[PDB]
């Protein structure tokens, strides 16, 4: 019982960082600022940076941390191979792993389960996208995976759908990081729901070229599966109706969250003036919840027995004596923090947690409800946004719709007279919505025709050119 | 004699003291010591360490020990996690890692010092896809083992974006062997044409339990994708009239290759398996052939590189190997007629995407 | 439609092949149970089960 050392393994940059150093310094500040009785175990957290994602350098870093008398390691944020090396080193030394990052490695049970995971499972996020697509009544969707690892991260979504070009067709971004050809294939393949899987910048490129293709209006429903969604900024693509969904994990009711975002906002401007501070990184919030989970579980351990910390060496195989006990005390703990509730099931995954679902709206986001860990999704919690002037097409046939003396503004008002013109006039005078007339494209009433589609005004309606064809169609 | 010390990191298969992979590696280094065309002026001694299964930390410690012993390449292991660890323990210290089985590649990896030798499963899935277009299928049913993911079946999954297919994906029960409810749902859902994806022991298991389910008729058609289809035992299924096809990469029709298949299985250097299991006996499996070819083509790259010695490499602390970068260009540049076919690597990413397959099928003989 | 088991062996594979190629589904076997087990094993290997 000297103190409580820990290990931070980071995958950020000093300038314009996601902010894990600030998160863990703020957390150590907070839990040292809690004044318990007596002057109890003052928590410190040691920062160990890690430059490139490489299992050899991770092993070097882990080997440095194990003699430093760590009680639990956490991180790295966005390096999955480095995370797997950390996980197996600490799983053989029985140091508890707290994975704040995603799971892009194929997780095997034969790799022992000495690793809790604050980040929600790939199987859970896959079930969330599958229940969103159920509550769109199963539209003919289409994945746009940035990397092959999408198929690992969305394994349950893919194998729960008949892969075809009418239920789920998977398309993958190429080495060029340019999304225009597969977005073009999506457009002329007549699909609507687009599930984009990638990080923030690559999903940003896909949605930007989706707006610069024309596929951003209310026909298309984008489901972004980045749980680092709400730090996006889709100015210029945030439209009146754009259906850009996404997930989020912030109980923004939390009593620390405004000063949390304020401190990270301040420490973003000081560290770099590159752009505005886009909001808090989910990995930063997860590292906050991580060090709180470790402090609560180790304080529960020290409340029942005495813990002992001994400097372990990478060479020899001194197993930490309280490995399974801290694993039980970790996988029993419940926290209420910046990712909602933190409760773990038996496997060390996460459960009883609530994914807020956001929609990209006028300035930022506006929820479509929540998706729970076990039960289904309440798509109406704020409101269910299924609720998301006209064009009057006409032939010009006497005496039903007869042309006026075509010198003045023969459009809207002067465009005709006769039974049709006053008919539509009184009709939308009653139904109370303005609609401007336009003479037809062909000049025939049109026939359902053998070139695929219809001819004339029939096709003019059918291809959704105008709104109401109000003229003597038989 | 002039000394050269390869190294191997193999896994504890408890069918004997040495699994098929390490048997192939020691047998192959014995024949390249004996043949006085391949390296007559050097001698391949070899340091072989044996690790447990799924131990990235034990693998790395063993590899740093080998590199301290001073080694000039590193062959194996075969599991993905331990293979990834030793691949970056090499990429660091600058010695050529020579894989043999398909590891799961991380796409962001910048490791230049590795050579895979299992044929790259993207191009092999393009071959599976050309078989699907040749039989004119629509309703495929990919059945994959969960020991790996779908990431190697990414070309089959990206296939219905650009074709007219309907590819329902199902997942084998990984914890057990009996595929009974999977095959029952497969038969009930009229899923006739099935692409399997499993190691050949699992393939023999699913074929036996597909026979007892009565899914071995004229209708069903099982494109296997393991390269050990010929080492199955198709005696109970030979007459039923399944068109089960698959790929084969061993040059069993060549004489100089089939002589070494015989010299493999003429004294039971191959361990005696369970004959009641379902796979055959007295065969060189594809992994053993691939390891044989691995140390053959690395021996070729030593022969093209005269002055290369073996340096004491201190792990987790110091320089790259000096001669390793030229050596690694030489291994990637190397070319060999071996049991797997010809062997030349895609010289950008080190994988093997240029090879001859042999589409075998089950006819009545 | 009568057919006859070749009694001098249990190698009834040509008979089972003729029954399969002729699409004769419903079959009334008539033999002692040793011969019945033999023909059942043959028809499993013939893929008529």
């Amino acid at each position: 019982l000297s103190s409580l050392r820990m290990a931070a393994i980071l995958d950020d940059q000093t300038v314009c960082g996601r902010g894990e150093r600030l998160a863990l310094a703020l957390a150590r500040e907070q839990i040292n600022g809690i004044i318990e009785v007596p002057a109890k175990a003052r928590v410190e957290v040691d920062i160990f940076e890690l430059q490139r994602d490489s299992q050899y350098e991770t092993t070097d870093t882990m080997c440095q941390i194990l003699p430093k008398g760590v009680v639990s390691v956490l991180g790295p944020s966005s390096s999955p191979a480095s995370a797997s090396t950390v996980s197996h080193i600490c799983g053989e030394k029985e140091i508890p792993h707290i994975k704040v990052g995603p799971e892009e490695t194929p997780r095997l049970q034969y790799l022992r389960f000495a690793s809790v995971s604050l980040y929600p499972s790939n199987e859970d996020v896959s079930l969330a996208v599958s229940r969103i697509l159920k509550s769109f009544n199963y539209p003919s969707a289409s994945l746009i995976c940035a990397k092959a690892e999408c198929l690992l991260r969305l394994e349950e979504l893919v194998r729960g759908f008949l892969i075809s070009k009418e239920t789920l067709s998977v398309r993958m971004l190429d080495d060029s990081r340019d999304p225009t050809p597969l977005l073009k294939e999506i457009r002329d393949d007549k699909v609507s729901t687009i599930i984009i899987d990638a990080n923030a910048s690559i999903s940003h490129l896909v949605l930007r070229k989706a707006s610069e293709l024309g596929m951003t209006s209310a026909f298309y429903k984008y489901i972004l599966t980045t749980m680092d969604f709400p730090i996006l900024h889709l100015d210029g693509i945030v439209e009146d109706s754009s259906n850009i969904l996404g997930f989020s994990m912030f109980n923004t009711s939390h009593p620390f969250y405004p000063e949390f975002v304020r401190s990270l906002n301040m420490s973003w401007r000081e560290n770099c003036e590159a752009s505005t501070y886009p909001g808090p990184a989910l990995s930063a919030a997860l590292m906050f919840d991580a060090v709180h989970v470790v402090v609560s579980a180790v304080r529960e351990l020290n409340r029942s027995q005495e813990i002992g910390v001994k400097p372990l060496a990478c060479t020899s195989a001194n197993i930490w004596p309280h490995g399974t006990s801290l694993m039980n005390y970790l996988r029993m703990v419940e926290y209420d923090g910046l990712t909602g509730r933190v409760e773990f099931n038996s496997k060390g995954q996460r459960t009883n947690y609530t994914l807020r679902i956001l929609e990209k709206s006028r300035q930022g986001h506006r929820e479509i409800g929540v998706w729970y860990s076990n039960r289904t999704l309440a798509m109406n919690a704020t409101t269910l946004d299924i609720n998301l002037t006209l064009v009057v097409t006409t032939i010009l046939e006497n005496p039903y719709v007869m042309r006026r003396p075509n010198f003045q503004a023969l459009s809207g008002n002067e465009r005709f007279e006769g039974f049709c013109v006053d008919m539509l006039r009184e009709l939308a005078e009653l139904l109370r919505f303005r609609y401007r007339l336009r003479l037809v494209e062909d000049g025939l009433y049109g026939a359902p025709e053998p070139n695929g589609s219809w001819t004339g005004m029939v096709g003019e309606l059918i291809n959704r050119k105008a709104d109401l064809a109000v003229a003597a169609f038989t | 004699t002039h000394v050269l010390r390869f190294g191997g990191i193999f896994e504890y298969v408890e069918s004997g003291p040495m699994g098929a992979e390490e048997l192939a590696f020691r047998f192959a280094v014995n024949t390249i010591n004996r043949n006085r065309t391949l390296l007559p002026n050097t001698t391949l001694t070899y340091d072989t360490q044996k690790i447990n299964l799924y131990d990235s930390f034990e693998a790395s410690k063993k590899a740093c020990d080998q590199l301290s012993l001073g080694v000039a390449a590193i062959f194996g292991p075969s599991h993905s996690s331990s293979a990834n660890a030793v691949q970056s323990i090499c990429n660091a210290l600058g010695v050529p890692h020579i894989q043999t089985r398909w590891k799961h590649q991380v796409s962001d990896n910048k490791d230049s010092f590795y050579v895979s030798l299992y044929p790259d499963f993207s191009s092999l899935s393009r071959a599976i896809l050309d078989l699907v277009q040749f039989f004119k299928w629509k309703t495929v049913t990919v059945v994959y083992d969960d020991s790996t993911g779908l990431i190697r079946l990414q070309e089959l999954i990206k296939a219905p974006s650009r074709y007219n297919l309907r590819l329902k994906i199902r997942q084998l029960p990984a914890d057990t062997k009996d595929a009974k409810p999977l095959l029952k749902e497969m038969k009930r859902g009229k899923e006739f044409h099935v692409i399997f994806d499993c190691s050949h022991e699992m393939a023999a298991g699913i074929l036996k339990q597909a026979l007892a389910m009565g899914m071995m008729t004229e209708y069903y058609h099982y494109i296997f994708t393991t390269l050990d289809l010929f080492a199955l035992d198709v005696e109970p299924y030979r007459y039923s009239g399944v068109n089960m096809t698959g790929f084969r990469i061993l040059n069993t029709e060549n004489t100089q290759v089939s002589s070494i298949i015989e010299k493999w299985s003429m004294e039971r250097l191959q361990a005696p398996p369970k004959p009641d299991s379902g796979l055959l006996d007295g065969f060189m499996t594809t992994d053993a052939a691939l390891m044989y070819d691995a140390v053959h083509v690395v021996s070729v790259a030593v022969q093209q590189f005269p002055q290369m010695t073996v340096s004491s490499l201190q792990c987790n602390r110091h320089k790259p190997w000096r001669f390793g970068t030229r050596f690694m260009s030489l291994i990637k540049e190397a070319h060999w007629e071996g049991l797997t076919g010809r062997i030349t690597f895609n010289k950008t990413n080190g994988l093997r995407t240029d090879f001859d397959l042999d589409v075998i099928s089950l006819k009545e003989e």
